[PDB]
């Protein structure tokens, strides 16, 4: 009265092209952010070199003012890095936005199969919790993939009956 | 309808974002840092020996089990290489299985002439 | 398991041996599987566990002579990894005593001589090198020729007889069966003449060893370096530099 | 010297 | 004959107490500490660059003292980072003090419910990575919440 | 309905004597490596003190050679420390490889137990925190430990015992 199946999301996502496209888009966005940060680093290094080339000529007040300007630029860089790659913003949001459609398709397929087969829980075989044994007939990964990408005597007798029916129907 | 409580699936970090453990021998610690180009994305996680060791052993055991059952299953794009280090009890491969004849091809051909 | 072990895939080999010990209690290969599991563990760096388990097995098993020698050789290797020279020597002595394969016996006697020479016991080292020599054609000639080389290394330069040494090694190096090892002999002779302050003969025999084209890079390098040192100690630094360039 | 040639070039 | 339930640890934690606000405050403090560490790293780098610029004018003796000062600053930053973000202390200790009494109370309530109602397995759905789908009929978190609220 | 069992890998590893002994030997090896590192540190400090003591009597070239030698020794010590105690060093890699044969044996025993007793799923309870409450009736960890000890302490049957076993198993035909 309580049935459990498993999904093995790694294998399923290996068979979805949208997953690879989303990974490529995320990598492209990360590269764009890295290029912007590198441009800011180049500007800051140019400012540092400009201050260094005159550190032995001007007085202390000008040196201190230029150092404060450099520190302000570095703080602006740190703020930009925390905004782009930080723990909240423009990377978590981008990841969630890219993963929302794939999650929608995969979870719609999984929910359809779970409702059809009356499963109460659907574990993930590729998660942190490891199953050393699985009954292998509760694995619904192949059915999910098919949905996304869209007693030998008895078998022999069924094949013979199907052949007879097909041969009878084809000629008439 | 059964009103399922849906979990979640998320993308992993792009390869440009490194995430690694570094051993600092000055204080004898292991620091986990996730950085893009040296900028710590989250808080560093510094642990003692026997604190890094327990987590490393746990993740290594989990990875060993996962790789073994991935090799047993076979449909994971890389399980064929790992099937060699498997106990042959857990899989059957057809490369060393042959039919009554080695293949199903028929190649016996005639040459010459016949006269009436 | 054996094929995986000799392929140096030790975790799957251990898995196969453990499966033998787990699934087949009525098998007649239980002791062979145990010994193979222990040497796989030794290859995995568990020498203390290997010593414990092999001692447990050898306590009351009265197993076959060849497998007894194999277990003692495994014990000797495990003790070597634990840096216990005396225990390794005793175990290798037992393994050589109970061995039935002539090649293994010659290798074990050579390693015992090497152990005693490393410790400094030239009497026992000479005993075991002479034991290798006494196995004349029952094993590979490399063991006998290198036993002669190591006997030359342990020569007593204060009280030893130069005439006997010279006649023995001249007879050795004027033999057709010893050609593939002439270099190893020739170098040794040069070293002898190097330590008797005879630079002409030392240089001659070093040159002979070099002209033998040893195919072992370190023997060629050692001969070149020894000639370079002979020239350096003679305040001839141009030739010393040339020979150092040679050995580099 | 080559670090101060640019500020020599820079004027006003 | 096998009875299986599950709980949502995050949902219970948010319902029984003001866990979200305290967690957010702790996250803000941790971000402030991380920014302080970054500022210390920037200051150390600036000191290193300044020392590199001036080496000829030094006597190799003030160079030694400047290097020791830089090393002292680096060690101070490292020990501050370990104290604030260690596996035990000032972030993990604060998070533990925030979520440990309620976690222990939830564990005790779960054990009591399991013994009383003869549950065989109670799973924790809070990870959201394992346990992708749950029937929500085998959900005992309202019972856990009511047991927690019964205690003052 | 589904039948669920579980093991505890930490418990199993705790109840294996050979694993504990191997871990102790690994700790001893790590202590020896630390002593070697301390010896390297002592040599480096001796070199630095020697250079400092007679730094005035040396020319610039000699000072440069001594400083380069000290830097080389320091870099060698750092390389040894990272190679032995790094995040993927010798110590950590050897620690991770200790339980692999035990994991193999546990996996095989779990497959056999789940075949024998009709278990649909067998979980590793210690892999994550998903399993909050687990009834001890479904814990097969002690059975796995019994199996592991049984294969560890295996014994070859005698000739009389082997003949008796052959006669017993040959009674079907
Ligand atoms: C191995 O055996 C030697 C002598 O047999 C001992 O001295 C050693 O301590 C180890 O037990
Ligand atoms: C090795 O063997 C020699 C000859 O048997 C002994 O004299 C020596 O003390 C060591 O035991
Ligand atoms: C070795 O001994 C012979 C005589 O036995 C000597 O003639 C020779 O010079 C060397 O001393
Ligand atoms: C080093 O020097 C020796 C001297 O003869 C050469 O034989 C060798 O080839 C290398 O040039």
């Amino acid at each position: 009265t309580t049935r459990i199946g498993y999904i093995d999301m790694e294998y399923i996502l290996e068979n979805v092209s949208d997953y690879k496209e989303a990974k490529s888009q995320l990598e492209l966005k990360a590269q764009k952010w890295k290029q912007e940060i590198e441009a800011k680093k180049l500007n800051i290094n140019s400012l540092k070199e400009g201050l260094k080339t005159e550190k032995a000529l001007l007085t202390k007040e000008l040196i201190e003012e230029r150092e404060t300007e450099i520190k302000f630029q570095e703080n602006e860089m740190l703020d930009y890095q925390q905004k782009q790659f930080g723990a909240d913003g423009n990377l978590m949001r981008q990841k969630a936005a890219l993963a929302k459609p794939i999650q929608d398709q995969v979870f719609t397929a999984v929910q359809d199969i779970a409702e059809a087969k009356n499963y109460d829980f659907i574990f993930d075989k590729s998660s942190d919790l490891t199953m050393l044994f699985s009954n292998k007939r509760f694995d619904i990964s192949d059915q999910v993939i098919r949905i996304l990408n869209r007693p030998a005597m008895a078998d022999r007798q069924k094949a013979l009956d199907e052949r007879r029916a097909a041969r009878e129907k084809l000629i008439e | 309808k059964t009103q399922f409580s849906v979990g979640k699936m998320e993308l992993e970090n792009p390869p440009s974002i490194l995430s690694a453990y570094k051993y600092d021998p000055i204080t004898d610690r292991y620091i986990y840092t996730t950085s893009v180009d040296g900028f710590s994305i989250d808080y560093p996680l510094v642990l003692t020996p026997k604190e890094y060791e327990d987590l490393l052993l746990k993740e290594s055991r989990r990875d060993y089990f996962r790789k073994k059952m991935d090799a047993i299953d076979g449909k994971k794009t890389g399980a064929e290489a790992a099937k060699k280090d498997l106990l042959p009890r857990y899989y059957i491969n057809s490369s060393l299985f042959e039919s009554i004849f080695g293949s199903n091809t028929i190649d016996v051909k005639p040459t010459g002439s016949v006269e009436m | 398991g054996k094929a995986r072990y000799y392929d140096q895939r030790f975790i799957p080999a251990l898995e196969a041996f453990n499966y033998i010990l787990y699934k087949y209690p009525n098998s007649s290969n239980i002791y062979t599987a145990k010994i193979w599991r222990e040497k796989t563990n030794m290859r995995l760096g568990n020498d203390a566990i290997v010593v414990k388990n092999i001692n447990q097995l050898l306590k009351k098993t009265d197993l076959n002579k060849q497998t007894f020698s194999d277990a003692n050789a495994l014990l000797a290797e495990a003790f070597l990894n634990l840096e216990e020279r005396d225990s390794a020597v005793a175990k290798l002595r037992i393994a050589e005593q109970f061995s039935r394969i002539n090649e293994d016996r010659a290798r074990y006697k050579f390693i015992l001589g090497q152990m005693y020479q490393e410790v400094g016991n030239k009497d026992s080292a000479t005993y075991y090198y002479d034991g290798v020599i006494h196995m004349n054609r029952k094993a590979d000639r490399k063991y006998m020729m290198h036993a002669y080389a190591k006997k030359a290394q342990m020569y007593d330069y204060e009280k030893g007889n130069d005439t006997i040494f010279l006649k023995t090694y001249n007879k050795l190096v004027a033999d057709r069966e010893n050609r593939p090892y002439y270099d190893v002999l020739f170098y040794e002779m040069g070293v002898f003449y190097d330590k008797k302050k005879d630079k002409e003969n030392a240089l001659k025999f070093y040159n002979k060893s070099l002209g033998r084209k040893s195919k072992d890079p370190y023997l060629m390098a050692s001969a070149y370096r020894n000639i370079g040192n002979m020239y350096f100690k003679n305040t001839d630094y141009t030739m010393a530099a040339k020979y150092y360039d040679s050995t580099l | 010297l080559e670090k101060q040639v640019p500020t020599l070039e820079r004027l006003n």
